[PDB]
């Protein structure tokens, strides 16, 4: 594991009700930067259906957390989904043996993978065009750099939901459905 | 399933609390503020919140340690019950048994 | 009512299909 | 000015119980089929709850005080209960609040007004009851609030009628900083003797900052006169059947119910009864058996 | 007998100490201080206890 995956705001929203100096826009679909009212956060401003009962202006959700917003002038809910979080997974077959790799992304869809990864000075410029191809969406995440096979073999390193992966065969590294033995009747 | 989602929602729940600071927001600190007076209060933030991951992860092994226990017997019945037949009274039920 | 059923596309026995429908598992998101 | 007015019946108090009445909302925030516990000041349930009745002429306008906040409710039919005086010395030594909610305008003034010791509310009525006199204070000397909110409208007819308006208003202050939470619904008619068994939940409308000293208050009433009531302004006059009702707030624990539409559809008193405290400290709506 | 009793010994005798604060007595934090400076003992002393 080497837990590295943050999505990071495009621009800036902050959208007063038609007053007190400004309102910029209302933005929708994308990982953007919030601060309706004196909200600073970073989020996705999809829109949702909830009845928000007119005085009041924050939704929370079990854990107390900010979860829908109205629009403060245009009078329409609005969810809050923060954009973030995943953890960065390492196959290597060990170092004696090979060089290349395989990374898993835990949780996301990876139609949404090629943004950013931003510490200090981890960036961007490798993934721009390392999305490319050998991209598969398995049920633990989505694996890039690995290209699966309809075989079914022994595991050998464990991927997760029934997927493990091997380096074997111009070698490569391979993913597959693991099989539990040998047919019998 | 009842015990991990009550763990859970106990340390979700323990990120309001201020552990004796001024506030449990971050920017609230670095706003209203002077940085080498706020650094206490940080302190003050980061080291309840390293104790309520400490105490949950120790619970964690605990339990783990209960589980593994279970699964120990669970794997001691399926060799024993299922793939034989046991002479051990009441291991594999009331009676003598059968399969 | 123990050997798997091939009529549903989870082959489980009948008895297991009570043991998965009687254990119930958003907070999840939070 | 005013002359005092007199003939007034002294009466003990009628008590009554307050049926699971007076939850409101503490907070801003819509939540969705959660269970929330809030520290508050509320009216507890089962509570032990005052009565009085306005037909000598049964005149209740008493002097009460305002300790933390208060339940003031009325069943009524032709809107008589229109205002509030709120404050200390109330005779222009001292800052005093008032509330006036008739068909023309919500006012609140906050000023060293030389009320009336008994004010006036004359309303020379013909077939159209109208108000003709004003005679509440007289003077104003040195002093700032004054506003005027959106108001919504009265008949102001003197109808002797079934009742079917039911009135409900919550004072509170808090950091110099008056609230007032309401609701007002339509009520069945039913035997006149009390509120009934019934939830219903009380979203904020006016939010002021005026930051005065409150001690006690006093409603002002808008009686109605006609052709079968003689007399002058302090001894003659007939009103009909009109009540309210007050109610003391209290610092208590309450477990709310918010729907998935953000309305608090049942509570929970804390420390009313051991099994509504096992609801407290299970945070749950029902309690399976055993012991806690 | 002998454990059990140990640990509840071990916890009672752990309320004489003071974790660094003024005193060990709640009172003695209450009178003769400012609230204010007296906030962080009582936020030790209940700290240390838990
Ligand atoms: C992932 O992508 C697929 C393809 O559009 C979509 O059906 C699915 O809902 C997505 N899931 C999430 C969690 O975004
Ligand atoms: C091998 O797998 C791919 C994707 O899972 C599939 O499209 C293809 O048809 C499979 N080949 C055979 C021979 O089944
Ligand atoms: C309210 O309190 C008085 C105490 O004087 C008591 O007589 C009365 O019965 C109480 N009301 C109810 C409904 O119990
Ligand atoms: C709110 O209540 C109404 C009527 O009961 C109904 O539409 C639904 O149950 C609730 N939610 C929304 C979003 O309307």
């Amino acid at each position: 594991q080497t837990s590295n995956f943050r999505v990071q705001p495009t621009e800036s929203i902050v959208r007063f009700p038609c007053g007190p100096k400004k309102s910029t826009n209302l933005v929708k679909n994308k990982c953007v930067n919030f601060n309706f009212n004196g909200l600073k956060g970073t989020g996705v401003l999809t829109e949702s259906n909830k009845k928000f009962l007119p005085f009041q202006q924050f939704g929370r959700d079990i854990a107390d957390t900010t979860d829908a917003v109205r629009d403060p002038q245009t009078l329409e809910i609005l969810d809050i989904t923060p954009c973030s979080f995943g953890g960065v997974s390492v196959i290597t077959p060990g170092t004696n043996t090979s060089n290349q790799v395989a990374v898993l992304y835990q949780g996301v869809n990876c139609t949404e993978v090629p943004v950013a990864i931003h510490a200090d000075q981890l960036t961007p410029t490798w993934r721009v065009y390392s999305t490319g191809s050998n991209v598969f969406q398995t049920r633990a995440g989505c694996l890039i750099g690995a290209e699966y096979v309809n075989n079914s073999y022994e595991c050998d390193i464990p991927i997760g939901a029934g997927i493990c992966a091997s380096y074997q065969t111009s070698q490569s590294i391979i993913a597959y459905t693991m099989s539990l033995g040998a047919e019998n009747s | 399933v009842n015990h991990n989602a009550q763990a859970l929602n106990t340390l979700v729940k323990q990120l309001s609390s201020k552990f004796g600071a001024i506030s449990s927001v971050l920017n609230d600190i670095f706003s209203r503020l002077d940085p080498p007076e706020a650094e206490v209060q940080i302190d003050r933030l980061i080291t309840g919140r390293l104790q309520s991951l400490q105490t949950y992860v120790t619970q964690q092994l605990i339990r783990a340690a209960e589980i593994r226990a279970s699964a120990n017997l669970a794997a001691t019945k399926m060799s024993e019950c299922v793939l034989g037949q046991s002479k051990r009274v009441d291991f594999c039920g009331k009676g003598y048994h059968l399969m | 009512q123990i050997l798997p059923d091939p009529s549903k596309p989870s082959k489980r026995s009948p008895i297991e299909d009570l043991l998965f429908n009687k254990v119930t598992l958003d907070l999840i998101c939070a | 000015q005013c002359v005092n007015l007199t003939t007034r019946t002294q009466l003990p108090p009628a008590y009554t119980n307050s049926f699971t009445r007076g939850v409101y909302y503490p907070d801003k925030v819509f939540r969705s089929s959660v269970l929330h516990s809030t520290q508050d000041l509320f009216l507890p349930f089962f509570s032990n709850v005052t009565w009085f009745h306005v037909i000598t002429k049964r005149f209740d306008n008493p002097v009460l005080p305002f300790n933390d906040g208060v339940y003031f409710a009325s069943i009524e039919k032709s809107n008589i209960i229109r205002g509030w005086i709120f404050g200390t010395t109330l005779d222009s030594k001292t800052q005093s609040l008032l509330i006036v909610n008739n068909a023309t305008n919500v006012v609140i003034k906050v000023c060293e007004f030389q009320f009336c010791n008994d004010p006036f509310l004359d309303h020379k009525n013909n077939k159209s009851w109208m108000e003709s006199e004003f005679r509440v204070y007289s003077s104003a000397n040195n002093c700032t609030f004054e506003y005027v909110s959106q108001p919504f409208l009265m008949d102001l007819e003197g109808k002797q009628g079934n009742f079917k308006n039911l009135r409900e208003f919550v004072f509170k202050n808090i950091d110099g900083y008056f609230k007032i939470y309401s609701k007002h619904t339509p009520i069945i008619v039913r035997e006149p003797e009390d509120l009934p068994q019934g939830f219903s939940a009380l979203e904020p409308l006016v939010d002021l900052p005026i930051g005065i000293n409150i001690t006690r208050f006093q409603t002002l009433l808008a009686l109605h006169r006609s052709y079968l009531t003689p007399g002058d302004s302090s001894s003659g006059w007939t009103a009909g059947a009109a009540a309210y009702y007050v109610g003391y707030l209290q610092p208590r624990t309450f477990l709310l119910k918010y729907n998935e539409n953000g309305t608090i559809t049942d509570a929970v008193d804390c420390a009313l009864d051991p099994l509504s405290e096992t609801k407290c400290t299970l945070k749950s709506f029902t309690v399976e058996k055993g012991i806690y």
